């Protein structure tokens, strides 16, 4: 995380 | 989406014929990354050549310095190749002693 | 001093 | 005046030759600082100005596990974005991410910024507020649900207003002999014939810091902008920026066109006559  | 480089070649200081200067070439406003970017006395690409961190602009175009310690005489002509995806030849831009 | 939780 | 922290984060798929390439680089204003390559042996966030070297070993462990998390974030979202936009695995793709805050005089929070692109264009951006964001296009609508679900934008305000300011304020007062600095340009100009009714009249800034700069022409005192050759403004290499402006005059009227100089270290603008 914070992963697109 | 590719965005050619600008390309400037210069001095760091006022060139001095026999007086030791930096050899500057500058690539801005391209993408993608990928480039090479070469210094040429008479035409024979320079050994030692270091460039600065690869950065980007506002725009997300990037931009590189690439330079060498050098002392200019009057026979040396210098010029910085730049070899890019948008461009089908390598760029050749000859050292102006006042640009 | 970068993030480290980003 | 005001300053500005900067990070900048590239990440380079290259298929069939590897991992991606990540590069990060830190700037206090138009001064570097650290800079990391995925690449390069070291595998260690590096100095790149005198004065981030007094920091001990656990600020460089911390940053060197910062990026090289950064890097692996990347390296997922590169196979995400490129199912997103239905790409082959062939081609080379590229993230962008430029992070910072801005504090004033005082040293206080003026403003943080957290943006990001693909493939040179933006995809998403922390808006100022930062709470919300802006997705450029359907992609970044999906990151930007899955962003607002994961409550993103409160980890990276309490960073911009917090981490990131307190750090720009100790490297201000630590490396203040530099970044709290102005070099005023060191001003000349030159003189060119083109034939023997045209001339060239370049005006020069070199030797400045920081790298804002405004240099204009003006014939009997009207500015003569949209005749002007202006190069962008560049590094010496040594810390300080150069730039130029030309204008080609009728030759013979030389003494009409002034050239003006303005910039952060001049006690007032200068003007120069050929």
């Amino acid at each position: 995380p914070l992963s697109k | 989406i590719q965005r050619t480089p600008k390309i400037q070649v210069y001095s760091r200081h006022p060139a001095e014929n026999g007086k030791s200067n930096f050899l500057n070439c500058y690539v801005s406003g391209f993408h993608p990354s990928d480039i090479e970017v070469d210094l040429l006395k008479n035409g024979e690409r320079i050994e030692k050549v270091e460039h600065s961190d690869l950065s980007f602009s506002k725009d997300w175009s990037f931009y590189l310095l690439y330079y060498t310690e050098f002392t200019p005489t009057e026979k040396d002509e210098y010029a910085c190749r730049v070899n890019h995806v948008t461009l089908s030849q390598p760029k050749i831009v000859k050292w102006d002693r006042d640009m | 001093s970068s993030c480290s939780s980003c | 005046g005001s300053h500005s922290m900067r990070y900048f984060y590239t990440s380079v798929s290259r298929p069939g030759r590897g991992e991606p390439r990540f590069i990060a680089v830190g700037y206090v204003d138009d001064t570097q600082f650290v800079r990391f390559d995925s690449d390069a042996a070291s595998q260690r966030m590096e100095p790149r100005a005198p004065w981030i070297e007094q920091e001990g070993p656990e600020y460089w462990d911390q940053e060197t596990r910062n990026v090289k998390a950064q890097s692996q974030t990347d390296r997922v979202d590169l196979g995400t974005l490129r199912g997103y936009y239905n790409q082959s695995e062939d081609g080379s793709h590229t993230i962008q991410i430029m992070y910072g805050c801005d504090v004033g005089p005082d040293g206080r929070f003026l403003r943080g910024y957290r943006q990001d692109a693909y493939d040179g264009k933006d995809y998403i951006a922390l808006n100022e507020d930062l709470r919300s964001w802006t997705a450029a296009d359907m992609a970044a609508q999906i990151t930007k649900r899955k962003w607002e679900a994961a409550h993103a934008a409160e980890q990276q305000r309490a960073y911009l207003e917090g981490r990131c300011v307190e750090w720009l304020r100790r490297y201000l007062e630590n490396g203040k002999e530099t970044l709290q600095r102005t070099d005023p340009p060191k001003t000349h100009m030159t003189h060119h014939p083109i034939s023997d009714h045209e001339a060239t009249l370049r005006c020069w800034a070199l030797g400045f810091y920081p790298a804002e700069i405004t240099l204009t022409w003006q014939r009997d005192g009207e500015d003569q902008t949209q005749d002007t050759e202006l190069v962008e403004t560049r590094p010496a290499g040594d810390g300080t920026f150069q730039k130029w402006a030309a204008v080609v005059v009728p030759s013979g009227e030389e003494q009409r066109y002034t050239c003006h100089v303005q910039h952060e270290g001049l006690p007032k603008p200068l003007t120069l006559r050929w």
